[PDB]
């Protein structure tokens, strides 16, 4: 849905709009590296707090995932 | 009656977990000598008199069924 | 004439069961049954089930008991639940809790289960996940009576808080599930109970909790608002520690997720008047090494003007007093100065309480003291750049 | 208006523009990650673009809620969620050589 909207005007639209997306993709990433949090939950939270499941789940993927790419490279 | 007693002691619990000092259900000043409290050490002292509880009642399962094991050998070895 | 002979014949029960050599002993003679092999596992259900009658009868009694009877048959009681290992134990008195209709007895069967586990380790994990699904199971059947409704969940309490990390993630959700539900449960002890069960989940969960948050932090709350109002409530003391003690057990271990209703966690701490002051003091103390202090320093000026200031409570604004000297005298340089315009107008606030505050003088002028000394804190720490505006 | 309203936006958030620019290329990119075979080259690739993208899209919902609640907000420069903008970016920059 951010993809839509965005392709100046999301100030109007409601931050939920833009927070579903936010668990997708990092959903994707975590059902990816499974392939510290199994899912990151947008109910009910607000955007820091989503924020800071993310950092948290961000942080620990950022380990594996420097060390691959050096390895891709 | 009981479930009085029952809510204190639930609400006794978590004051020992959270906030070992405080006195259990039964200003400025105050603030920094409750700064000053020395709580780990009230911590480690619960810990380790919950351990020995526990290692003093293994030791009699280890030392009780040492007893019937060989009382169970003796019968089969007859 | 008949009493005295029951004294007498629970007497000869008593020397029997008593535990004073290999023979003599009931005890080790069950487990010299359990530990050969050779013996018949219908046997072995025998004495499960004889057992399980036992124990019935002996709490029966018990229930429907005359003091020095009454002594005798815990004498007898605590002979009883020494005869059989733990895991016999719950086999044998887990099914028997759905079979007893007497909800006395099903009264002091929950707790000795319970006590059987107050002193096991480790090797009970397996065990413990059949009691935590039954009593979960139990809970809807038991929802009439209160006391056993209490009792199960305080048991569920016991569990969780001893090796509850070991105990499987499946039932520590679901338990979190339970408690939840029965927060809002009329009855003031079944709310002091589940509040105290969601504390040991939150603690064994962590993070992983942040999915029950919002049916947890605004639930609570709203319970304190009518927490003040039932002043008349007998387990008023009991209920509004058990309140203060959920968001200490919550400040420790989801700091972060918090900030956001920081607010009315001060509201409960500053109002809570039953409880006393070393508790609010305590677990204020958490707030300050726990949570970032710069979102501290905004509320602060919030929770006072609308709520403190009209307040009038001399308990109120002193520990409002102390969270502010706690704040400032941690707070950072570089911190300090973002936030400064806030607390200078904190402190214009502050100074005009002459004005509104309705205490005597003395009272007014060693808040103003107390003022005036963190207010010479918070303007050292910083720069002339930032002070010359607000000057 | 829209006008004044995006031209404050640019003011206060000079990279909304370019990160919503970047939203909108990247997301069909994204797609094609998960479209393409699941190689170890392609697999670390979704990775670090799905970082980048959660990261994008949570820089929004900030933003839109401290301009709804906090009026005293001016510059998200300041949350650290940029911060972490510029590490997922230069990761998915990483990866985005890779074959």
């Amino acid at each position: 849905e951010l993809f839509g909207v965005l392709k100046g005007r999301i100030i109007l639209k409601d931050p939920s709009a833009t927070s579903k997306d936010v668990k997708a993709y990092i959903d994707s990433v975590i059902n990816t590296c499974k392939n510290e949090l199994d899912e990151i939950t947008v109910d009910g939270l607000d955007a820091n707090q989503v924020w800071w499941q993310v950092k948290l789940v961000l942080d620990s993927i950022d380990g594996d995932l420097i060390q691959g790419i050096q390895e891709l490279k | 009656q009981t479930s009085k007693y029952q809510a204190t002691s639930v609400v006794n619990g978590l004051l020992s977990n959270l906030l070992p000092g405080v006195p259990k259900i039964r200003n400025l000043k105050k603030r920094v000598q409750l700064q000053n409290r020395d709580v780990h050490k009230i911590k480690k002292k619960c810990k380790l008199v919950k351990k020995k509880k526990v290692k003093k009642h293994k030791l009699d399962k280890e030392q009780l069924e040492q007893l019937a094991k060989h009382q169970v050998l003796k019968k089969h070895q007859h | 004439e008949f009493l005295t002979f029951m004294n007498n014949t629970f007497e000869f029960i008593n020397k029997i069961t008593e535990e004073t050599d290999v023979r003599r002993n009931l005890r080790l003679k069950v487990y010299s049954v359990l530990l050969d092999e050779t013996s018949d596992k219908k046997l072995i259900r025998n004495i499960r089930e004889e057992f399980g009658t036992l124990l019935e009868g002996v709490l029966f009694f018990i229930n429907s008991v005359t003091t020095e009877i009454k002594e005798i048959l815990f004498k007898v009681l605590g002979n009883v639940l020494q005869i059989l290992p733990v895991d016999e134990f719950v086999n044998a008195v887990l099914p028997l809790l759905s079979t007893s209709t007497n909800e006395d007895i099903r009264y002091h069967l929950t707790l000795v289960i319970g006590s059987k586990f107050e002193l096991e380790g480790s090797e009970a994990i397996p065990i413990v996940n059949n009691v935590m699904k039954v009593l979960l199971d139990r809970m809807p059947l038991e929802s009439k009576s209160v006391v056993i409704s209490q009792v199960i969940l305080n048991t569920m309490t016991a569990l969780v808080s001893k090796y509850g990390k070991k105990l499987e993630g499946s039932i520590l959700t679901q338990a979190l599930t339970l408690a939840t539900e029965k927060v809002s449960s009329d009855m003031t002890e079944v709310k002091i109970s589940s509040l105290a069960l969601i504390t040991n989940c939150v603690q064994v969960l962590g993070v992983k909790s942040i999915a029950f948050y919002p049916k947890i932090v605004p639930p609570s709350i709203k319970l304190f608002d009518a927490s003040l109002a039932d002043s008349s409530n007998p387990l008023k003391e009991q209920l509004q520690v058990a309140i203060l003690l959920l968001f200490a057990g919550l400040i420790k271990r989801i700091p972060s997720f918090l900030m956001s209703n920081i607010l009315d966690v001060l509201h409960v701490i500053y109002f809570s008047r039953e409880v006393d002051s070393s508790i609010r003091l305590s677990v204020i103390s958490l707030i300050i090494e726990n949570i970032d202090l710069k979102e501290v320093l905004k509320v602060l000026f919030r929770i006072w003007s609308t709520e403190i200031a009209t307040s009038n409570d001399t308990v109120a604004v002193s520990l409002f007093l102390s969270t502010l000297e706690s704040t400032v005298e941690n707070i950072d340089k570089k911190s300090a100065t973002s936030q400064s315009p806030i607390f200078f107008k904190l402190l214009l606030s502050l100074f005009e309480f002459r004005s509104i505050s309705s205490f005597d003088n003395n009272t007014i002028s060693r808040i103003e003291a107390s003022v005036h000394e963190i207010s010479n804190s918070y303007v050292l720490k910083m720069n002339d750049k930032v002070f010359r505006p607000l000057f | 208006d829209d006008e004044a309203r995006d031209n404050y936006l640019r003011t206060m958030f000079p990279e909304f523009a370019p990160l919503s620019k970047e939203f909108t290329e990247l997301a069909p990119k994204f797609d094609e990650l998960k479209k393409s075979e699941e190689n170890e080259f392609n697999k670390l690739k979704l990775i670090a673009l799905g970082s980048y993208l959660g990261t994008i899209s949570c820089y929004y919902s900030i933003l839109l809620h401290e301009l709804h609640n906090n009026e005293d907000f001016t510059s998200m420069k300041g949350h650290p969620v940029m911060e972490k903008i510029l590490t997922t970016k230069e990761i998915w920059r990483q990866a985005s050589e890779l074959p």
